[PDB]
């Protein structure tokens, strides 16, 4: 410990920077949630998205059907002579993307460069104090990275422990990120860091960028899946035992009538 | 940014030296006072403020001394050197009116010579020729011999109004002639020869009286011999009856004669200085002589003439007044009180208005000097005013009547300054409150607990009168003394040649404390050293004063308090031969203090605070303290060492032949001093180990013949631990004054060559190899390796008068070199460029790491000029002190002038920056809690409308 610093320094920096970084963020949350705007939905694609949700369910929950009636919808969906997703077809949009390109796109898209915005304001901060002393990190850290953590300070023989505002206001990024949820919730949009990166539940979950296509996916997967009555299995429960109707019956006693 | 802050935190005091020559003319008289000091320097002070208007320095070495000054009515004239340039001053501007060469003589006396109206001419006497000059202006038309030069000695040159001129010529033990020429033309007329074999001496004695009357005292046969140069054939001895006879017997009479330079005429008025203190005022006529007002005391004496009316000053040692065998007190409440009355000179009234009393504050000095200043005002008023002179050095000026006796004093003992030191302050109330509220040696958890609680409450109740303060608010510093968050006021130690202590402080710097010596003679030896610091309570501060003669061979310490100033009940006795050498053991003892060791001319160690712990600690030291003593006439450089209790021993010894070479100066390293870095990057990432030695000294010896070409001149680098020379560089075509400053590892010292007219800069730096020694336990008994030593050239067109290094508590910031100028302006510049890594051809990796290509050209830029206005005459020395915040350094430049500053290393990285405007970010802090605000009420809103819309 040294270098003794003045009392009006951590006054006039510290807190200052903490609340400018505290209330951009809450700012840019509340502004993202203002800009926010409803997308027109056509009843054709609600529709469409509508007996995409049954046939998925119906994916998903068909043990527990007659197996009757599990063909009969089977049939309808599929029907070889006329066919529902067969001859309803609406307009195509050609596409592009392509195996190879998009397989590298996933990666190419990412999220690479949403780093600049914040690099903005750091560099608006340091531009303010131009020789300044913050704070020292108790991290020991190398040579090689003061010159991206003084960034103003003429010294050689110094540590690189002691920070300048930018990284601090860096640091204090990342600090609250979490602390941000705290507050508001699981679904936070104050992230400082990502500002211009779109971050929400969404709107229109259902994306049907070509409907025939989908439509031709759902009428294979329907017609891959098997039936397995999973009520044929009642065995189960005829040799057991009844003692949970003993069980709140007890406790259905104490509750009285308004 | 210099400008903004043209005095916050920086002052200069102007000095000037011991006043020799000062008249106290200018009838007219608006604030002008001329004083011509002994250090070549003459200045003018102001009878009303007391500034200075104009100042000149020439010399100092050993010419351009002042012998004689005259004064007419609006020029000065003064005569330098030794009779060789004559330059005439004026008083109403600064300047020279015209100047003068002699021819090589003698200066003996000078004096006015007027024709028939006013002076016309100045006569000049030297010990064989003799010349004439105009006053107007510069002119030499009368020049010539005397009869008799060679066994004659001619002094106290008389000129009458006439249009004679006399001259006095008086051999040691034989005979007297005196000789006289006229004014127009070189002629003499006639020559007067007596025999007297009483007269001894005649340069200040025998003074001329009345009308051409020479008279002179003769304490043998206690008798006066009068005779006259004009007229009568030989002397008139005449014996002393009438007044009291009482000569002293090993005592010299002297006469104090007086004759107004404008009037032909003169006065037949004079006094006699009998025995130690014994005037009398007395009247010759023509062989009857009058003795009135026989002064029994009348310590001091001058005279004054300001129209037709003449007054004589006599000043006397009243106030209960005891008189002791030579110094006089008074016994009333303060003590040493003097009085100074006015006396008329052709009467012997007393004036009843005229009546000065005013007593000095320390004891010993008494009046030397003093002069006279009469003037007339109103129809029935005299009013005058006197400058007594203090017996060492200082100044002081009375006024005839007013609320305080002192009207202005110039402290003139600080000119001539030998050693200095900066100390701190005590404590803050406080935080000695908090520190001893702290303080615990052994108690349980509940009793911290209890202390803490209180602490607490007492913490609030100043809260709260705090607060109360607010609400009311809204509707000596030598008692104080306190300190800060930043200690930059310190309290400053000077010593003077003269034997005076002045404590100054930092801050403000007005005299705080002010001491005096018992006996102090020309050039003694003197150092100061502080031993316990104030950071602590249980004893008070304590500071040690070594104080040595060349002369005799007296060794003395003093023990006083750097804060308060007096002294502490503790002093050792010193005995045997004067000491030789002292040295500060870093290991404390006794309460909170260092123990101090000096060496005797026996070769024995005495050590300062005698204490059995202390004692018991320097013998289980014993063989780990070296000693090193080095003599220039001798040339011998010797080394010994501590054995078991006390006790000297040769270890290591050096020889040098003084006809070959000669010691001038030998500079070591600083007890004071941490390294923050011990490597240095290099080229691509390898670590470069330094050479730090903290036990090495460094010589400096010279060519004692001096040639043109044939120059010798080196610098040796010996250990002081065990004989063994690391480095010896030698030139071949350097001399003059070196200088030489030694610092962490590396070393400048500065030269002068013959062969081309420039100087030439020399850095050596020291270098160790890329890897490590033990780097635990550093000793000079090992380590046997020797350093690569790197050496640079560069030119510097001046003459470094001084050179300084800033030095740092911890020593993180850059190493900037303070050099003075002839000038006064001081300039700092960066350690980095004079490094010895400077490659020639620009280099890949070198120009990529961080160096800028060799070049010898160092231009002095007037930016990095830290003296904007305040310039120092002579700079004698520079003293840097570390602050304690990070970097700052208090840069106190001492000489012929007081001036103290900051430096700032690398600008600053401390302290907040002053264009810090907080309405912008107070604006921006409020807008963005304003925003928020209106924001959410916004997403509610447009939440509840999607909702129900
Ligand atoms: C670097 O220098 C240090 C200091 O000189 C060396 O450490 C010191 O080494 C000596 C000798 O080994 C140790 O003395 C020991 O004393 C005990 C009794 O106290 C004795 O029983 C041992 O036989 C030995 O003589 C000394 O304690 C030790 N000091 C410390 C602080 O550890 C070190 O060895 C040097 N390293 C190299 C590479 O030269
Ligand atoms: C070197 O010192 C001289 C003084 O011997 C400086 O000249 C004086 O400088 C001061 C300010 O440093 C001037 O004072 C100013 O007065 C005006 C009103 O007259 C006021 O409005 C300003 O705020 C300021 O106080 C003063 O006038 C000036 N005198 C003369 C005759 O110029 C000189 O500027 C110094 N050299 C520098 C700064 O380079």
């Amino acid at each position: 410990p040294e270098l003794l610093l003045d009392s009006n320094i951590r006054l006039w920096v510290v807190l200052p920077i903490v609340i400018i970084t505290f209330f951009v963020g809450m700012i840019r949350h509340y502004v993202s949630i203002l800009l926010q705007s409803d997308k027109k939905l056509t009843q054709e694609q609600v529709s469409d998205s509508q007996v995409l949700i049954r046939s998925r369910v119906l994916r998903e929950n068909g043990k527990y059907i007659p197996k009757q009636s599990f063909l009969t919808r089977k049939y309808y969906f599929n029907n070889p002579e006329d066919g529902f997703f067969k001859k309803t077809k609406r307009k195509v949009v050609p596409p592009s993307p392509m195996t190879d390109p998009t397989m590298l796109t996933d990666m190419m898209k990412g999220n690479v460069t949403n780093v600049l915005p914040m690099i903005l304001i750091g560099g608006w901060i340091n531009m303010t104090f131009s020789g300044f002393v913050t704070t020292k990190v108790p991290f020991p850290l190398t040579l090689r990275f003061k010159p991206m953590l003084q960034q103003g300070i003429e010294l050689l023989t110094l540590d690189a422990s002691w920070v300048s505002s930018a990284s601090w206001y860096f640091l204090n990024v990342f600090g609250l990120r979490s602390i941000y949820s705290l507050i508001l919730g699981q679904d936070n949009a104050a992230d400082q860091s990502r500002m211009m990166q779109e971050q929400m539940t969404g709107a229109a979950m259902a994306m049907p960028a070509d409907t025939n296509k989908a439509f031709k996916t759902e009428w294979e997967a329907l017609e891959l899946t098997d039936h397995q009555w999973a009520l044929d299995d009642v065995e189960e429960e005829l040799m057991a035992k009844d003692l949970h109707f003993e069980g709140m019956f007890k406790k259905e006693l104490q509750t009285s009538i308004f | 940014v210099y400008e903004d802050q043209v005095g916050k935190f920086d002052w200069r005091q102007q000095y000037v030296g011991k006043v020799k020559f000062a008249s106290l003319e200018f009838s007219p008289g608006s604030k002008k006072l001329v004083v011509a000091t002994e250090k070549n320097v003459i200045a003018a002070l102001n009878s009303r403020t007391g500034e200075i208007l104009w100042r000149h320095v020439d010399k100092g070495t050993a010419e351009g001394a002042v012998d004689a000054m005259l004064l007419h009515g609006q020029d000065v004239i003064t005569v330098s050197n030794g009779g060789r340039i004559m330059r005439s001053w004026e008083t109403n501007i600064g300047g020279l009116n015209w100047e003068i060469t002699l021819d090589s003589g003698s200066f003996q006396a000078l004096g006015l010579v007027g024709l028939q109206e006013s002076v016309r001419y100045i006569a000049v006497l030297k010990k064989t020729t003799l010349a004439l000059h105009h006053l107007s202006s510069g002119h030499l038309k009368w020049v010539e011999h005397l009869p008799e030069s060679d066994s004659i000695h001619y002094q106290m040159v008389y000129s009458y109004g006439s249009g004679v001129v006399w001259a006095l010529g008086v051999v040691p033990f034989s005979h007297v002639n005196i000789v006289k020429f006229n004014v127009e033309d070189g002629e003499i007329v006639q020559q007067v020869r007596v025999s007297t074999p009483w007269l001894q001496h005649l340069s200040g004695a025998c003074g001329v009286v009345d009308e051409a009357v020479l008279v002179c005292p003769d304490p043998s046969s206690r008798s006066l011999q009068t005779l006259a140069l004009e007229t009568e054939w030989e002397l008139r001895q005449i014996p002393l009856q009438s007044l009291d006879l009482e000569f002293g017997s090993g005592f010299q009479p002297r006469v104090l004669p007086t004759q107004p330079n404008p009037v032909d005429a003169s006065r037949a008025q004079f006094f006699l200085h009998l025995s130690p203190s014994h005037y009398a005022l007395l009247q010759y006529h023509y062989g009857t002589l009058s003795l009135l007002k026989n002064f029994p005391q009348t310590a001091l004496v001058s005279f004054a003439t300001t129209g037709e009316k003449t007054v004589a000053a006599v000043m006397a040692c009243r106030n209960s007044f005891s008189e002791k065998s030579s110094s006089k007190d008074s016994l009333a409440c303060f003590n040493q009180t003097y009085t100074i009355n006015l006396y008329l000179v052709e009467t012997g009234r007393r004036l009843l208005d005229t009546t000065i009393t005013f007593s000095l504050e320390q004891s010993g000095t008494r009046p030397e000097r003093l002069y006279i200043q009469v003037f007339l005002k109103k129809d029935d008023s005299v009013g005058y005013r006197a400058l007594v002179q203090t017996e060492d050095h200082l100044l002081l000026f009375l006024q005839q009547l007013a609320g305080k006796v002192v009207l202005w004093s110039r402290e003139e003992s600080l000119a001539e300054v030998v050693c200095l030191e900066m100390v701190d302050l005590p404590l803050t109330g406080a935080q000695a409150e908090l520190e001893g509220e702290f303080g615990k040696k052994a108690d349980g958890l509940l009793g911290m607990f209890l202390k803490r609680l209180s602490s607490q409450l007492i913490l609030l109740q100043a809260w709260t009168s705090h607060l109360w303060k607010m609400f009311y608010d809204a509707r000596i510093n030598i008692d104080t003394l306190a300190r800060d968050e930043f200690n930059l006021q310190k309290m400053m130690v000077m010593v003077t040649a003269s034997g005076k202590l002045f404590g100054i402080e930092s801050s403000s710097g007005t005299i705080l404390w002010k001491q005096y010596l018992p006996n102090v003679k020309p050039d003694s030896s003197f150092k100061l050293m502080v031993q316990r610091t104030t950071a602590h309570f249980p004893h008070p501060p304590q500071c040690t004063l070594l104080v040595k003669d060349k002369e005799s061979g007296m060794s003395s310490l003093y023990v006083f308090n750097p804060i308060f100033g007096k002294w502490s009940q503790v002093a050792p006795p010193v005995l045997k031969r004067p000491i030789l050498q002292s040295l500060l053991l870093p290991v404390m003892d006794q309460d909170y203090a260092k123990v101090l060791l000096l060496i005797d001319d026996e070769y024995k160690v005495t050590a300062f605070p005698a204490t059995r712990n202390v004692l018991r600690q320097l013998h289980e030291l014993a063989p780990s303290i070296f000693f090193y003593l080095v003599d220039a006439e001798q040339g011998r450089l010797c080394g010994y060492r501590l054995r078991k209790d006390l006790t000297t021993e040769l270890s290591w010894e050096l020889t040098i032949p003084p006809e070959v070479q000669r010691i001038v100066k030998v500079k070591g390293k600083r007890s004071s001093e941490h390294v923050h870095s011990q490597g240095r990057v290099m080229g691509d990432r390898s670590v470069l180990y330094k050479s730090l030695n903290p036990n090495l000294l460094a010589v400096v010896t010279e060519s004692t013949d001096a040639h043109h070409e044939r120059t010798f001149i080196g610098i040796f680098l010996i250990d002081g631990v065990t004989g063994r020379i690391i480095h010896s560089s030698v030139q071949k075509k350097a001399k003059g004054p070196v200088h030489i400053v030694h610092s962490e590892n590396w070393v400048v010292y500065q030269y002068w060559n013959t062969k081309a007219r420039r100087n030439e800069f020399t850095v050596l730096e020291l270098y160790e190899g890329t890897e490590q020694y033990n780097a635990t336990a550093f000793s000079s008994l090992d380590r046997p390796q020797l350093p690569q030593v790197l050496q640079q050239s560069y030119i510097f067109p001046s003459s470094i008068s001084a050179m300084e290094a800033t030095i740092t508590e911890r020593g993180i910031t850059s190493r900037h070199l303070l050099i003075g100028l002839p000038s006064g302006a001081i300039l700092s510049l960066p350690k980095a460029l004079l490094d010895p890594r400077r490659p020639e051809i620009p280099t890949e990796q070198s120009r990529e790491e961080n160096l800028i290509p060799y070049s010898p050209d160092v231009q002095i830029h007037a930016e990095r000029f830290i003296n904007y206005n305040q310039t120092v005459s002579r700079m004698r020395g520079i003293y840097t002190a570390p602050s304690g915040l990070e970097s700052t350094c208090l840069v106190v430049a001492y000489g012929l002038d007081i001036y103290q500053t900051r430096v700032y290393p690398s600008k600053q990285f401390d302290v907040l920056k002053d264009d810090y405007d907080y309405v912008l970010i107070s604006s921006v802090l409020f807008g963005l809690v304003f925003a928020t605000m209106i924001t959410k009420r916004l997403a509610q809103v447009k939440l509840l409308n999607r909702a129900w819309r």
